[PDB]
């Protein structure tokens, strides 16, 4: 839909502008998108909190020093996915390695963060 | 702009008379000036982008202006 675009060289990540937010399917492939949005740093807005903003559910460490982290999020409409987020959080519960994820979406996290050098 | 000076023995009447031209401590004067400035801007510099450093942000400068 046009409230967000699919990051290039990706086909199951996205990200909304209004929102902010930079999603990856869980089992699902993107489909019709006629454009796409090279990724940046600048898209993980850092979030600022006094206090740090609790989560729940899933949560995994991507970059402890830059308070990166992928939140386990399901779309109302039952669509699984993960969340990327940046800024000040914290877990109600015990973090999770990345190695629990799956395939699909650790492939896609490995495009999005590794630098093209 | 000049100095001279003369040399002479205390028992003697034979006197020696140098002249020099001060615009040669001038110049190194000058130089040793300019380069103590430079070196003084340069390590302020230096010290600037240092501790910027030690903020330790990821972007470059104009990166993080355009931000």
């Amino acid at each position: 839909s046009k409230d967000f675009l699919q990051l290039k060289g990706t086909m199951n990540a996205f990200y909304a502008p209004k929102q902010r937010i930079l999603s990856i399917l869980a089992v699902n492939r993107l489909f019709g998108a006629t454009e796409t949005i090279d990724f940046h740093p600048n898209l993980l807005v850092y979030r600022q909190s006094s206090p740090p903003v609790r989560l729940t559910g899933d949560v995994y460490v991507v970059d402890k020093n830059e308070k990166v982290f992928l939140v386990k999020h399901v779309f109302s409409n039952t669509v699984p996915a993960y969340l990327l987020i940046r800024g000040d959080y914290e877990s109600s519960s015990d973090l999770k390695s990345l190695r629990d994820l799956n395939p699909w979406v650790q492939n896609t996290l490995l495009k999005l963060l590794i630098p093209d050098s | 702009n000049k100095v001279r000076t003369v040399t002479e023995i205390v028992n003697s009447d034979e006197k020696i008379q140098k002249t020099y031209e001060l615009a040669e401590f001038d110049l190194k004067n000058l130089s040793s000036l300019e380069s103590y400035e430079t070196l003084k801007i340069k390590l302020a510099l230096s010290k600037y982008m240092a501790m910027l450093s030690t903020l330790e942000m990821t972007q470059p400068l104009l990166e993080i202006f355009r931000n």
